[PDB]
RNA sequence: GCGCGACCCCAGGUCAGGCGGGACUACCGCUGAGUUUAAGCAUAUAAAUAAGCGGAGGAGAAGAAACUUACAAGGAUUCCC
RNA sequence: UACAGGCGAGAGACCGAUAGCGAACAAGUACCGCGAGGGAAAGAUGAAAAGGACUUUGAAAAGAGAGUCAAAGAGUGCUUG
RNA sequence: GGAGGGCGCGGCGGCCGAUGCAAAACCCGGGGCGCGAGCCCGGGCGGAGCGGCCGUCGGUGCAGAUCUUGGUGGUAGUAGCAAAUAUUCAAAUGAGAACUUUGAAGGCCGAAGAGGAGAAAGGUUCCAUGUGAACGGCACUUGCACAUGGGUAAGCCGAUCCUAAGGGAAGGGGUAACCCCGGCAGAUAGCGCGAUCACGCGCAUCCCCGAAAGGGAAUCGGGUUAAGAUUUCCCGAGCCGG
RNA sequence: CGACUCUCGGCAACGGAUAUCUCGGCUCUCGCAUCGAUGAAGAACGUAGCGAAAUGCGAUACCUGGUGUGAAUUGCAGAAUCCCGUGAACCAUCGAGUCUUUGAACGCAAGUUGCGCCCGAGGCCAUCCGGCCGAGGGCACGCCUGCCUGGGCGUCACGC
């Protein structure tokens, strides 16, 4: 069998992979200041992501 | 508090305007008092400035430093002139924020826009005064 | 290019024809600047907004264009499917807008229906 | 063998599943509805007796809103003024 | 069929197949296969590609 | 048969148009608890309330008496005292 | 006559970051749960980054000098501590 | 337990004072006052607003509540880090090597494997390169970590197509309604085939989903990269449907 | 007899209380009416030169026309015509727009980017003036109104 084909999922797992991203330092200037330390990255052998 | 039933009075408010600054805000908070020459041409205290005119720190420790507007900054609203400086350790010299309130406009490029301006607070001058 | 190319009020000032040769343009240029954003290049920096805002000016007037002439067509007639939309904002202005009040009073007492104090005074 | 480590280490069936109307792992699979919106269902699942946090997450914040909030503001529906044309036109007033 | 369509009208050149790959960025990416009559090298620098 | 009109009843991806869902603060209906209180608890209380469900508007409902009264009679409807 | 929503306003012997809303900050976010649902922690350098070049030790992180600052007994553990 | 007379805090109306030439705050085996509640003053720290007095008012005073929330001890450098037969030597590298990597050696699982793969599940973890701040409860230059890049290509494999148990629109009818049985006057309401020619002929229990396991239209070989290759690629040969 | 045990101060480390701040909350009051099959509320996934996020937007994608203002945007890069100007700007206004994939969600289903049907034009060549291929958008339930082929002694006349 596939490893769940359906395009909904998927499209899910392209989503969070794509916000599992570090921050990126140039905008910490460009927010004026306060600390952006994103959140939404998340690690996958630890907690559980929904769907 | 003090009278009216108006659009605008509220301490928070007033704050909550002035340091985003939407365009029209911009440019009336970018209004720098005139020199003594000036004032008695244009028959107003202050006018909005531009980036072609020249402007003279009189207020500050910086006092006494002339250059051009290379900049006016919305985000945290500041404005910035040439030549009022503080230098970063390496030897690099970097702009120090000036309030436009602080400085003084020492010579205006008249624009037709800007020029529009002009005329229209010297009649409102004119029309309390006679 | 790396000059921003023109201007909203050139193009108003060009014919259907001439706008549909140029978009045609657009998006050629536009997928040069797309492999150049790999690239990094100062060439494409500024222009690869600003030509998105090129094929938008010239899909949004042709438009408008199309709809002017039908609705000159059609403003003789019964009409509009299209125009319908725009006039209403549906349903709830929709159902106000028979004319209740006029119609109700437009039979049934009617000659003296009002109070004087002038109108039927002056009027005689 | 007995409860929670022989619950835990079997699960290979499936029953709350992505739904597509709200995004939440909540579709029933084997009764086909969701118990969050409802996914088949002529009406969204609307609850007034499910209190603050639940209630505000379907009053939504990815929300359009600004869009529709115009034609409240102006109430009309037309405007026209196309000033600011070489002449030197009625495009700098007072 | 849409895209081997698409690459005839903008390159000027017959395409045999064409596969289709979903990526993690949300957009497909193509692998066109290009006739031998008219080589993908030379296609290649006028659309310039490493 | 064919019955001009039509009678009665069907069918159009039919001609021009219309309905669902939302909002549900507030409102108009429907439908409907128990904890609680009675130092217990059923009648009763909570409450013709909460929950459940539908539907509109900027307000809505109401509305020119098959009324109130028992008077030298008051006088649609609403809200406050 | 109504108005704990929405939009656009005016105010309060309101609260002052364990308080105030769940959320002053990316908050209904991160995260938790199979789900229904549950749900945080987290504001302050300074006037201006002037966010410590350079020299030196150390594998580096750092340290020591120095530079800067009105003040580093203000060095993004940052006002007071 | 009552009443009485006070003290302290926050804010408000009054009134008076204090301040970057150093406010408030905080510290102080420093002084002094009051029975106390508390107050006063000095020195040190500090850097922007505050206190006294007369009225007014409270979300107004803490030691507890198997208290709530945050911090921090003793415990304690103590119990421990003991299952899985097991390591060792030399070299390479590096600042640093019992543990990395290579060889040599010793072994172990003992083909119902500690194996080569697929399902399910996770989601990039695979591999390169960079590399030790956190993390691998030892260590560490190594990592399934962190950073930076790349990678999954099908007429023939699966899904798709198809039916099952079963689910569910459509009808009638209850139920305000949600919702539930489930079809009816698709039965002289139309779907299907000739048929191009407009017309005739024929028929239901419909119609979809439902096993990525049932059932099934159709591929093999070699080569390749970081990897599964009938599968990517390529040669050569097919095979199925239109 | 060091030490230990204890205690304090001075300087610290620890910790984030306290004070002083507050583009915020909170509560009251006022004005206002204004969603949708003409495709909503809500979601999904993309799009910024360099973006993880928030915010903005939708293949016309951190935006467009038009309009106002009248020169910035800024972390760095950049354009220099857009600077005495039909015109800068994470700008405001935003009347004219696009407005993806979904969703009441409508061809039919949906653990399927699944499976149909219909129409458009451009090109081809005439095994026919047809065959083949192209890009776009439709085709639901519900029921009114008007409409056609008719069912039926439903009812009448007229049939041979």
């Amino acid at each position: 069998m596939p490893s769940h084909k359906t395009f909904r999922i998927k499209q899910k797992l392209a989503k969070k992979q794509r916000q599992n991203r570090p921050i990126p330092y140039w905008i910490r200037m460009r927010t004026d200041n306060t600390i952006r330390y994103n959140a939404k990255r998340r690690h996958w052998r630890r907690t559980k992501l929904g769907f | 508090m003090k009278r009216n039933p108006r659009v605008t009075s509220s301490r928070r408010k007033c704050r909550k305007a002035h340091f985003t600054a939407p365009s029209s805000v911009r440019r009336v908070l970018m209004s720098a008092a005139l020199s003594t020459e000036l004032r008695h041409k244009y028959n107003v205290r202050s006018i909005p400035i531009r980036k072609d005119d020249e402007v003279q720190v009189v207020r500050g420790s910086y006092k006494g430093r002339e250059g051009k507007v290379v900049q006016v900054y919305r985000r945290r609203w500041v404005i910035h002139v040439e030549r009022i400086t503080r230098e970063k350790v390496n030897g690099s010299t970097v702009n120090v924020g000036i309030h436009p309130s602080k400085v003084v406009v020492t010579k205006l490029k008249l624009d037709k826009d800007r020029k529009a301006i002009l005329d229209r607070k010297a009649s409102g001058r004119a029309a309390d005064k006679a | 290019m790396s000059s921003g190319k023109v201007k909203a009020g050139e193009l108003w000032n060009k014919s259907k024809d001439d706008l549909t040769k140029q978009l045609a343009e657009l998006k050629t240029e536009l997928g040069q600047l797309r492999i150049q954003k790999v690239a990094s290049s100062g060439s494409k920096l500024n222009r690869i907004h600003d030509i998105r805002k090129s094929i938008a000016r010239v899909l949004t007037v042709i438009n408008a264009k199309q709809r002017a002439q039908l609705r000159l067509f059609y403003k003789n007639k019964k009409y509009a499917p299209l125009d319908l939309r725009a006039k209403q904002t549906r349903a709830i202005r929709r159902r106000l807008s028979p004319d209740e009040k006029s119609r109700v009073l437009e039979k049934t007492k009617k000659r003296t229906v009002h109070f004087p104090q002038r109108k039927f005074a002056i009027k005689a | 063998m007995g409860k929670g480590t022989g619950s835990f280490g079997k699960r290979r069936n499936k029953t709350h599943t992505l739904c597509v109307r709200c995004g939440r792992r909540s579709f029933h699979l084997q009764k086909s509805t969701c118990s969050s919106c409802g996914y088949p269902a002529a009406r969204i699942r609307k609850y007034n007796w499910s209190v603050k946090a639940i209630r505000r997450k379907t009053t939504g914040t990815g929300r359009m809103r600004y869009m529709r909030h115009v034609p409240r503001r102006f109430k009309s529906n037309f405007r026209e003024g196309t000033e600011a044309t070489p002449r030197k036109r009625a495009a700098a007033a007072n | 069929k849409k895209i081997k369509a698409a690459v005839k009208k903008m390159y000027d050149i017959q395409a045999k197949k064409v596969n289709t790959l979903i990526r993690p960025d949300g957009k497909k990416k193509a692998y066109v296969k290009l006739t031998p009559d008219y080589d993908a090298l030379d296609v290649a620098n006028k659309i310039g590609i490493i």
